[PDB]
């Protein structure tokens, strides 16, 4: 027949190859496909979708609805520190949240975060909060001085309760690690603008949501298996 | 598929505050670099094709370990076995298609047979691996009639040869398949995806006739998603799993364990 | 037939659907 | 032979040149929005940063053997350029190298001037052992080969100027962008070069991207009383441009 | 490609002196054959293919030489080996690509697998390698969960079967390999290309299940570049490499030792 | 199926084989490629530019600068021998040199050589050398007559401080084996044409470089491992 | 296709550019 | 991929066979030829030249 | 030739025709 | 070349026609 | 393509000549 040569690599199990193989149920005819609402072509779609961060991981929080919320005061008046998140999608608290456990599906990243904010104190109740962004090469701010030197939005808390921010993609190479090292993509932290102000007979704390999603711009490459999730020990049948 | 470009942006001093919005509606913010900060013009050019399901499921995963001891004493009466297909009892893959409520794709089989030597030789060895749907007779012996295989699909590998596979069609009586399904029996029972998930099983048997050597026979499965589609997107799984078609998690005395890691104030990154 | 690739040769040889390979995105 | 150079307020003549090198072939340029990665506008400076910087002489004896400086380092002090290398994350330059060095027809030597990409230093020592930030980090005052005990030595780079301080010939150096000043014939070198990188831009406290080394391949000789002379760097960054601004780094 | 030809060359009495000029320019002398001779016509003929980076770094040469020690004891405990993948181990491969700053290229590997039988028999071993992008699980015993390979890559071996081979695209976040960095960690630490440079892991298992033969199996590892470039040319390295990922070449208690041989008197070739 | 017949060779592993293998990360796309200056597409390039010959290679000099220069002298008023070398590409001392570094990666070579001469005295220092090639077939030249019966150039040193000399391709075969054995492609010897001047008051001896390169000529053939380097033991990770 | 040679025949096999032979000069 | 059946002959190495084989000096560029007076193509050449037949074969 | 599937490749390679797969229905 | 049966797909890989299958009745 | 032979197919498979079968006379 057909002289041929054989090759290396030559009848080897590659778990990513794409080969065809014979049907083991010739001739089978499956079930017609129906319409079901919902279908989802690319993990990015999921990655677009708001999902709160538990941004109040302390132990005191845990496994609760409260690791998910942060509580503002009123009797604060001074420019405090009210909460800070590294921003690297993988690394903790953000890599619980949707587009942090899609993101540990995979090894590289690129693209902008939106983060949005949402008040949910009293209709009466009132606040300018500065949310700040810090480009990485530099320690975590200290003082609402450092921390608005950097990419910020100032938030009137009035009428609307909730507040979009974007996290530009800044950064060296076009990608980064899903797994940072002694890395980092820099900083989100929230602070007081003025102060929260209340009527009386008003609730003095109020709390703060926060989500995360990408934007149009998010990407991730390189598959991979999850590090956010285990198996020890045989699943009963 | 490309990712959009990231265009020109300036200074805005308007009456229109794209960063504000209520998320009470349930909608996503629709706020791009561009609205927030005086943006750069940059040309992106990644593809998003590693990102599709097909990619993301369209890969060979462990999902069976069927561990075949060869007893000599009663060669006939025993030296097979029997497993009920499922997704359920392998981690790494069950997680990833629970990420979705329904899903539909055509099956690539691939084994990984691997004989341990008990003995100083191991001859010549051979298996059969046959499929047995729902309702045809289960074999009850190695020598059993039913692995005539008149029209049941059987496989066969034998020592030296390359690795078995091949694909299987969309195999349900319905649409898609129930990754998740809160529903019971005709007749109240078994809660979940025991009852929609019913594909027959894979059994196998040692061919090769009595003989003098002591072996272990141990056949990994491994499942492939090919021409792949799903539905309604679920939350990723949280939590170790503990049974198969069911979501239970909780395991006795050992308290809840998220992948959630603590830190001591919430102002220090 | 010849497709393009993020060209190269690819035609199916089984008569089942099933057996071909990864879905053209 | 004449050369004149003007950068931002500053100029530079040179009655004495072998005409200058552009490393590469390529002349300095701002970065493309094709290559661009960050997304935010970059600052470009001007003429407040694309201007000479002069760094302190050093004293050519007839015992040197050899001196390097590492860009962006040399310039972190230096005026606006030094500024917004610290306060921002990510910059890009490209640089303008004047040596200088006059002598009289009465003295002989010859140097080489070279500009190393990504010279990544040996250490001193067997073992274990790499090179601290520190010692790769000296300023504008650079470094020079002293063969004669330093500290945490086990942090130091090699002296082996003449194996490139990284385990390479001396002699093949020439395959850098590089000009010889000998004394007989001119006094001065220019190298204009433009960024070289892997990535569109960088940081500029972490990652250098030129050496320049100076090393006498032959000795500074006269019968003058005058037999040590200076030798003077002047650099001017070209097309600085920078982005992601915060607080400056300490 | 083509070298070009010797034209003919006759005797010149002029003003221009093609010969002299000033290497002070930093600038490599123009002058040919014909300019300091009366040269023959020859008419060359030869290609520069060869000499291509694509025929230079298109070799095949080992990078890794992997060693599994069975044993029988702990079996699932052990038997699993982990490599921080990397060109830095080797010399032959180390040093040719090393003549460039930055390379970019994608990768052909292949695994030439051995069997050192310790037994009467080896019986039927089978291996499985998998690649572990940084970030992933690293499998801690034989029996390790990760080697699922539910989205890894992973590929097997069997004795009898040909050698593996499998390509992998250029890997790096940047647009180049850094075969050289000058600079530091975000903590300024860790001087060199250790932080440029992270692929993650190879790491390897004997897949067969317990057996009775003591075995060693050493799997070397070959990689060839495919559609190569480099930039920024270096002086070849002169000096026996000591690290991975440093500059170094001090040996304790030796003296520098290059190629260079000496000779008595330079007046004698 | 297709009956195919199995070809002798089917199955092994050559180094240095060119066949296709299946990509173990299917639909992974790479970071773009941006333009960075210097891009080598050709080994000789590199063998076209010139790098400095360690001429003078005496345990005196050996580990430093100075095995690089000559030292040229006034009290010498005779027609002597100032240094000679082999013109092998691949010998010593030109092994090390940029050219005799990529040769040793190669069998064969053919092609002129560029070497090129700097004088580094003073400017108000003089002489007149004599540089010359000696074909094979004969013993180096120990007379300035021998060695004049070559080629050669008579170097005047007087404004510009360098010169070139091209060693032409003069041998029997198109090509030469880098590694020579009994064998020689002929010598390069430099000889005083006429005397080191000096007026007084300067230094009475003056460096020399030499520097070599190969010119358009050039080439070299079958890929070989380097004899110029070792690994004698692991390399610690 | 069909390529010359210092005439063969060639095609890629594989959805991948990774996974194609040494690159044409 | 394409099904193939293997044929009776397969992996045989025959000394008189002419089959391809893969280039272990890819690239190569052999040395160009030159005008050597004498070729010769085909051993009927050697056969139609007079050679001298040694007839007194004797011990003597 | 080529054949629609419930496309795919295939021709016959013996000159018995009991050598050839399965009949088209 | 393509031949008829009691169709199917027929060439001749070596040079020697000792080489060939059986003959064409 | 083809040739006739003392008719067969035949077609170079790899890039450098020295790889080539036997020379036609
Ligand atoms: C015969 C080899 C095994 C074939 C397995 C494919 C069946 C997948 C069914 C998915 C339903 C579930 O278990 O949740
Ligand atoms: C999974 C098999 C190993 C793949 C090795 C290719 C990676 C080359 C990275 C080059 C960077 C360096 O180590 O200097």
């Amino acid at each position: 027949g057909l002289p041929v040569f054989i090759t290396p690599g030559s009848g080897q199990f590659l778990t990513t190859d794409d080969f065809q193989s014979p049907c083991a149920l010739p001739w089978y005819h499956p079930t017609k496909e129906i319409s079901i609402p919902g279908e989802v072509k690319n993990l990015v779609e999921i990655c677009q979708v708001d999902s709160l961060v538990p941004i109040n991981n302390t132990d005191t929080y845990i496994n609760s609805e409260n690791m998910y919320s942060v509580v503002l005061q009123s009797s604060i008046n001074a420019p405090d520190k009210i909460f800070s998140i590294r921003t690297d999608v993988a690394s903790q608290p953000l890599a619980t949240t949707l587009i942090g456990e899609i993101s540990s599906y995979f090894t590289h990243w690129t693209g902008s975060l939106r983060f949005s904010f949402m008040f949910c104190g009293t209709a009466n109740t009132t606040v300018k909060l500065l949310l700040a962004y810090t480009p990485p090469g530099i320690a975590e701010p200290t003082t609402r001085k450092d921390a608005m030197l950097g990419t910020h939005v100032i938030w009137d808390v009035g009428l609307q309760s909730t507040i979009s921010m974007v996290v530009p993609w800044i950064s060296a190479s076009h990608y980064r690690n899903t797994s940072p090292g002694r890395s980092t993509s820099g900083y989100i932290t929230c602070w007081y603008q003025t102060r929260l102000v209340i009527p009386p007979q008003t609730p003095p704390t109020a709390r703060l949501l926060c989500f995360v999603s990408g934007c149009k711009d998010f990407c991730l490459r390189m598959a991979r298996d999850t590090n956010l999730h285990l198996q020890s020990g045989a699943i009963a049948q | 598929l490309v990712v959009p470009n990231i265009n020109s942006s300036n200074p805005t001093t308007s009456n229109s505050a794209p960063a504000l919005d209520a998320a009470e509606t349930g909608h996503t913010s629709s706020v791009q670099p561009e609205d927030v900060i005086e943006t750069r013009y940059v040309q992106t050019s990644q593809t998003r094709d590693e990102m599709s399901l097909e990619s993301f499921l369209g890969r060979s995963g462990c999902i069976h370990e069927s561990k075949l001891e060869v007893t000599l004493a009663n060669y006939n009466k025993e030296n097979f076995t029997v497993w009920a297909i499922n997704l359920q009892e392998m981690a790494q893959i069950r997680r990833k298609f629970e990420l979705f409520t329904y899903t539909r794709f055509d099956s690539e089989i691939t084994l990984v047979p691997c004989i341990s030597a008990l003995s100083q030789d191991i001859g010549h060895i051979t298996m059969q691996y046959m499929y047995v749907p729902p309702g045809a007779p289960v074999p009850n012996s190695r020598d059993d009639y039913a692995w005539q295989s008149g029209t049941n699909a059987s496989v066969f590998w034998q020592h030296g040869q390359a690795y078995p596979r091949f694909s299987l069609p969309f195999l349900s009586v319905a649409s898609a398949y129930y990754m998740f399904y809160d529903g019971y029996d005709e007749q109240d029972q078994n809660y979940g995806t025991a009852n929609t998930n019913n594909m027959g099983s894979l059994c196998s048997r040692i061919v090769t006739e009595k003989h003098i050597h002591k072996v272990h026979i141990m056949t990994r499965i491994y499942h492939k998603a090919k021409h792949v589609k799903a539905w309604c997107p679920r939350p990723p799984r949280a939590l170790e799993y503990t049974r198969a078609h069911r979501t239970n998690f909780k395991i006795e005395d050992r308290s809840i364990q998220t992948a959630i890691v603590t830190r001591p104030i919430i102002t220090t990154a | 037939a010849q497709v393009s690739r993020q060209n190269y040769f690819n035609i199916n040889y089984f008569k089942d659907a099933a057996s071909n390979g990864a879905s053209k995105l | 032979r004449i050369i004149q150079i003007t950068r931002g307020d500053s100029t530079i003549t040179s009655q004495d040149v072998a005409n200058a090198i552009v490393a590469y072939g390529v002349w300095p340029h701002y970065l493309s929005s094709k290559d661009a990665s960050a997304i935010d506008k970059p600052s470009q400076p001007d003429t407040s940063s694309n201007r000479f910087y002069t760094l302190r002489s050093v004293t050519w004896s007839s015992s040197s053997k050899g001196w390097w400086w590492k860009l962006p380092d040399a310039l972190k002090d230096m005026g606006i350029f030094g500024e917004n290398m610290f306060y921002h994350y990510l910059g890009r330059s490209g640089y303008t190298i004047h040596v200088q060095c006059n002598a009289s027809k009465f003295h002989q030597g010859t140097l080489i001037v070279a500009l190393i990409p990504e010279h990544q230093i040996a250490s001193a020592l067997h073992g274990n052992v790499n090179v601290g930030y520190n010692y790769t980090h000296p300023g504008e005052t650079g470094r020079e080969v002293k063969a004669e005990t330093r500290l945490n030595p086990d942090l130091q780079p090699t002296e082996e100027y003449w194996l490139n301080f990284d385990g390479t010939l001396l002699g093949n150096i020439t395959i850098f962008p590089h000009q010889f000043i000998n004394l007989r014939s001119n006094n001065s070198a220019t190298i204009i070069a433009p960024y070289v990188n892997a990535v569109p831009m960088d940081s500029m406290r972490s990652h250098n991207n030129w050496s320049l080394v100076i090393i006498p391949i032959c000795p500074l000789e006269t019968s003058s009383a005058i037999n040590t002379i200076p030798i003077t760097i002047s650099i001017s960054p070209m097309c600085a441009e920078f982005s992601g601004a915060r607080a400056k780094r300490q």
